[PDB]
């Protein structure tokens, strides 16, 4: 249970696991997350901009 | 211009000061010097509604759905 | 943890199938739980000394 | 009397309820009106 | 000269004739929690949330639609008032789907706020949880109809402000689909004002749909244009 | 069972649909029974006329009833989706209601359900690859005091057994129709022992009353 | 005071159970209709209400509200808004045939009684609501209306005297909820049948805004008999709160299941075996007995051998007496299965106004499925007990309450079969 790299996951042969539900930026105690979300042409709600500052991220 | 963020040259941009009466608000603002715009408080206006009036006979307030 | 789930968030199983535990997870991490008004103080023994917090 | 005095019900066609309502539409006192003819007029 | 005496937990206050328990309880500051009642429309009673143990009565009664006899005492903070709220709030979340991320009312739900502040925590109702598939009401209003808690707020708004009469209840028991039966894309005026009426995340804005969740955005006073009324 | 319309023509307004002027006279009798000011109260009997006229109501029937009673159609769509006697699917000539809940199910309607199933072939709740055999089981009707019951087009059949099922259904194939009343003798809802009811010809107004 | 009471002949309030001398107003006159009614009418409605509260009519249909209080609320001074009388004639509580017998064999006493009620409270027109199941009996009612109009004595200027009174008939469309007290009113209004809120009473706002009321059919039938007969002659049969004659019907599981008039109390063993054949398999074969119908908790064997049949008695047994289905059920079926099917009926007919009945009957339907298959833990059966404590009375109508009570009675009495069922499912999966 080390806390390192800030990686993402994805579904089994599937798309991006993030819904862009903004909880991580709502909790991020130095606000280093920056989420701007949009839907795409499909209909499932997704993102546009998912930025982690590594400076502010206290891990 | 590197990340698409909204910087500002406004240190005062995220002040908020929640008070309890208009008098002390104005007293503080004039005590600390800068100008101020007062908008007045607006309660919801009390009404006169009843379920029997939603069951009218020759009055047009009629529920029409349920 | 406490079983008073309105303070500590629940765990993953009930989180992935509840409704109340999902809502509690969601709002508990967005807003933060409400804390009744008043001023407290306490102090424990840090290995320095009186670690007090007010 | 131990015989089924009915079967007067037996002949009833599927229109007869509205037939009886149809023919018994005399002495219809005015079903008292009120202001507008309808809730929305 | 046209007064009614009530005690709100001992604190006396005076009530105009014919009004509700709820307007006087909101007169002393205690907002009894509500779902079907909203002051711009008539009074349904179908959300049942406003039960309050009003004395010398074994049956706990609604407060959005109670005539106010002289000399009440209105017990809000009792035992079985809380037990009735626990029961009702546990009943709402049975057939409501786990959508609070992809719901568009994360900061602005009503089940979320009032079920934190009034409800249970350990859920039950282990299996089941039916779902009603959505409709296509109008391309300006995105519409999910599994989250409809059938609260009959959009219906009364239609028939009593819009006058359009296109939304109806359909069915019995658990199966009450709410909408227009005939594949008609409902288009009328003030249909943009229905996404502010629907208290839960079941009628959202279509063009706004998935760009922000409302704790980030700051709120600011301004004056309208394009109509001469503001 | 799919409470949104989704046209599928042989529906799809306008399906051409109109009544008989005799039925128009029924219409005016019906909305002249109710008081003026509340014309919208005869929606269900007008819709009953539409069903009894044309065995199931299409959507153009609902537009017709709405323009006749000068209402928005949405109330008619509510009342159509709300009740039981109005079947928005097209049905056959004869309709079958196999009623079975509390005495009806415990007095072995499952024998009758098996009999109806393996005589007719089409499964429970469904329709048939001909007319006159839209079979649905239903909940309680009221006439419980006998064997579990059958409603066909405004008629009953009680005191059942699969040989009577064979007979009645072969005769509805043939076109001949037996009685609404009970079977196994006992010509009404009777105490079926040795007539434990009243026996004497009752007196009525003749004997001791008071103030009249 | 009687020793628990039984049928004493000719003290039957209404004869002609079935198929008697004719089916006619002439036979109604021979059996006791249209006799000296004008002298009762022209004394003033206050004396009619005095006659009824002298008789002390307990209200029927399984509620308990006495008729005298209701129709004494109906003594409002008549304003510009007319007064209406609504005769309810659905048969819920599956097992019923309460007034199916009455409206199939004698509509005339109902016509007499609705005339009585229309005089007795200032009513002006009476709408009679028949269930949609009953086209043929409804047309019998239509023939009787034609006979009473063709007599020229109801309709306009009744009994000769200048007193018009019109009566109509509205069909049902199939519901349990149209039988209730207020969803009836708005089902007549053309909107879909859904109850209102109670503290605006029907006697203040009713059908479109009229001071109206709703009578059960047995009240309509008993009304002109007590008007034409003596005061408290009705009251001589049974106790003091409840009084009079009632249809106790075994529609269910005995040899020759049938319907009988009796007095207000009866010993239950006489009631079951000494009138209607015998119990299927004898007295000791049955598992239990439900009184009332379907909105009533069960009564087990050790309670059914001793308890008399009064309204106060079934209050003392924590149940509620309704009508027409006071029946046994055998050990040979599982009472869990029977009550679970009744819960499925409750789901299939309930309106969707109140949240709690909607979702409570949803859970209880699925949980009784998981009990018939037996796939739960004992905390689930106490969970069902807790939720049946939550639902009760927290709705508009009493369908939710009458869904609370059977689960209650099953939990209060028949725990051991539930435990053995769950144990056998453990033996099955293991
Ligand atoms: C759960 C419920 C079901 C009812 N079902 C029926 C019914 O099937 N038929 C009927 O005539 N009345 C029905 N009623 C109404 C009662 O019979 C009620 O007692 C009636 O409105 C007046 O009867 P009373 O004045 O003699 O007590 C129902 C009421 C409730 C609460
Ligand atoms: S927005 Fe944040 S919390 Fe939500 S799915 Fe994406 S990474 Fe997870
Ligand atoms: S769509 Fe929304 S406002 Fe309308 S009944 Fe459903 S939950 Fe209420
Ligand atoms: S309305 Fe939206 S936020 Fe509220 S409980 Fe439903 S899915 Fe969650
Ligand atoms: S308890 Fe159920 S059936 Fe009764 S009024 Fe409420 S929602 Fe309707
Ligand atoms: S607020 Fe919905 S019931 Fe009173
Ligand atoms: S249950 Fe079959 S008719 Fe009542």
């Amino acid at each position: 249970r080390f806390r390192g790299e800030h990686a993402l996951r994805r579904y089994p042969s599937g798309e991006e696991r993030c819904i862009a539900c903004k909880l991580c930026e709502a909790v991020c105690p130095a606000q280093a997350i920056t989420i701007e979300a949009e839907p795409r042409a499909d209909g499932s709600r997704r993102t546009t901009r998912y930025d982690i500052d590594m400076t502010k991220c206290i891990y | 211009p590197l990340m698409g963020w909204a910087s500002t040259a406004d240190p005062l941009s995220n002040l908020v000061l929640t008070f309890s009466t208009k008098e002390d608000a104005i007293a503080f603002a004039e005590k600390n010097g800068w100008s101020y715009d007062v908008e007045e408080r607006k309660v919801p206006k009390p009404k006169s509604k009843s379920y029997g009036a939603n069951f009218s006979w020759n009055k047009r307030t009629r529920v029409s759905t349920k | 943890k406490v079983d008073d789930a309105k303070v500590s968030p629940p765990k993953r199983a009930e989180m992935k199938t509840s409704m109340e535990s999902l809502i509690h997870h969601f709002k508990l991490y967005t807003e933060g739980y409400q804390v009744p008004p008043g001023a407290t103080y306490t102090a424990i023994e840090a290995p320095k000394g009186e670690f007090g917090v007010y | 009397n131990t015989t089924y005095k009915n079967l007067q019900h037996h002949d009833y066609s599927t229109y007869t309820f509205l037939d009886l309502n149809l023919d018994l539409s005399k002495f219809r006192m005015p079903q008292p009106s009120s202001g507008r003819e309808s809730p929305r007029h | 000269s046209n007064l009614i005496e009530v005690f709100v937990d001992g604190q006396s206050v005076m009530v105009e004739p014919g009004t509700t328990v709820l307007q006087a309880c909101e007169k002393v500051g205690m907002q009894i929690p509500r779902f079907c009642y909203h002051e711009r429309l008539s009074v349904a009673g179908n959300c049942r949330m406003c039960l309050v143990e009003i004395e010398k009565a074994p049956k706990v009664v609604a407060a959005c639609a109670m005539p106010v006899m002289k000399g009440w005492n209105i017990l809000t903070n009792s035992e079985k008032t809380k037990k009735a709220r626990e029961g009702v709030m546990e009943f709402l979340l049975a057939n409501h789907p786990l959508d609070c991320p992809i719901c568009d009312q994360g900061g602005e739900c009503d089940l979320q706020d009032q079920s934190m502040m009034f409800g249970s925590d350990r859920s039950r109702f282990l299996e089941g949880k039916r779902a009603v598939e959505d409709k296509n009401i109008g391309p300006l209003v995105k519409t999910i109809m599994t989250r409809c808690i059938q609260c009959t707020r959009c219906i009364r708004f239609a028939s009593e402000i819009a006058g359009v009469d296109d939304l109806g209840t359909t069915g019995r028991g658990n199966d009450m689909q709410v909408g227009t039966y005939i594949e008609k894309m409902f288009m009328s005026e003030l249909s943009g004002n229905i996404i502010d009426i629907c208290p839960v995340g079941a009628l959202t804005s279509k063009p706004y749909a998935f760009t922000a969740r409302p704790w980030e955005t700051r709120k600011t006073e301004s004056i309208d244009v394009m109509d001469a009324v503001g | 069972a799919l409470f949104v319309h989704r046209d599928t023509p042989k529906n799809n307004p306008e399906t051409p649909f109109d009544f008989t002027p005799e039925n128009y006279k029924r219409i005016e009798a019906i909305v002249k029974n109710y008081p003026e000011g509340h014309k919208a109260a005869a929606v269900l009997p007008v819709l009953d006329l539409a069903q009894r006229q044309n065995g199931w109501l299409p959507i153009s029937a609902m537009n017709k009833v709405a323009e006749i009673l000068q209402v928005p159609p949405m109330r008619v769509y509510e009342v159509a989706t709300f009740y039981t006697m109005y079947n928005r699917k097209p049905v056959g000539k004869y309709h079958i209601q196999v009623c079975t809940t509390t005495p009806c199910m415990l007095r072995n309607s499952d024998s009758i359900l098996e009999a109806i199933q393996k005589k007719l072939g089409i499964k429970v709740g469904e329709t048939t690859p001909d007319k006159l055999f839209t079979l649905i089981e239903v909940e309680c009707l009221g006439a419980c005091v006998n064997a579990p019951m059958v409603q066909i087009n405004d008629n009953y059949y009680e005191d059942l057994t699969p040989k009577d099922i064979e007979e009645i259904i072969d005769e509805l194939k043939a076109g001949k129709i037996p009685k609404p009343g009970p079977r196994s003798g006992r010509f009404s809802c009777e105490p079926a022992g040795g007539l434990t009811s009243l026996t004497e010809p009752p007196k009525g107004p003749g004997f001791g009353v008071q103030a009249g | 005071k009687t020793s628990f009471g039984s049928l004493k002949d000719e003290d039957r309030i209404f004869t002609n159970l079935y198929g008697r001398h004719d089916w006619r107003l002439k036979g109604a006159q021979s059996r006791g209709d249209w006799y000296k009614t004008k002298e009762i009418l022209l004394k003033g409605p206050d004396w009619i209400l005095g006659e009824v509260k002298t008789s002390g009519l307990r209200g029927r249909g399984g509620a308990g509200f006495p008729t005298g209080l209701k129709w004494s609320f109906m003594n409002k001074p008549s304003d510009g808004r007319p007064k209406y009388l609504v005769v309810n004639a659905d048969e819920g509580e599956p097992g019923t045939c309460k007034d199916r017998e009455i409206i199939r064999h004698d509509p005339h006493k109902l016509v007499e009684g609705c005339l009585v009620g229309g005089r007795a409270m200032g009513a002006r027109a009476a709408y009679i609501y028949i269930r949609g199941e009953f086209y043929n009996e409804a047309s019998n009612l239509q023939v009787a209306i034609r006979e009473a109009y063709e007599a020229g004595l109801i309709g306009k200027n009744a009994c000769g005297s200048g007193y018009d009174f019109d009566v109509f008939v509205v069909r049902g469309a199939g519901a349990y909820i149209c039988g209730e007290e207020t969803a009836l009113i708005e089902s007549i209004e053309g909107k879909q049948g859904k109850p209102r809120l109670k503290p605006p009473f029907p006697a203040d706002v009713g059908v479109f805004g009229c001071p109206t009321t709703v009578a059960n059919v047995e009240t309509v039938a008993v009304s002109p008999t007590i008007c034409r007969r003596g005061g408290a002659w009705f009251a001589s049969f049974g106790r003091e709160r409840n009084s009079g004659t009632k249809l106790f019907n075994i529609s269910g599981h005995v040899n020759n299941p049938c319907t009988v008039e009796e007095e207000m109390s009866v010993p239950l063993k006489e009631l079951i075996e000494k009138h209607a054949g015998g119990v299927t398999g004898g007295w000791d074969n049955l598992l239990a007995v439900i009184p009332g119908g379907s909105s009533t908790p069960l009564i087990p064997k050790s309670v059914c051998e001793t308890v008399l049949m009064d309204f106060d008695a079934l209050i003392q047994a924590q149940t509620g007496l309704g009508t027409a289905a006071v029946i046994v059920m055998d050990r040979s079926t599982d009472i869990v299965k029977a009550i679970a099917r009744l819960i499925e009926f409750y789901k299939h007919e309930s309106c969707g106004q109140c949240t709690p009945c909607r979702e409570g009957v949803d859970w209880m339907n699925k949980v009784m499925a998981r009990f018939v298959r037996g796939d739960a833990r004992p905390a689930e059966i106490d969970s069902l007990w807790e939720i049946s404590k939550q639902i009760e009375g927290h709705t508009i109508c009493a369908l939710g309450d009458g869904a609370a009570w059977p689960v209650q009675g099953l939990i209060r009495h028949f725990r051991p079969e539930l435990e053995e069922r769950m144990q056998r499912f453990a033996q099955q999966h293991q």
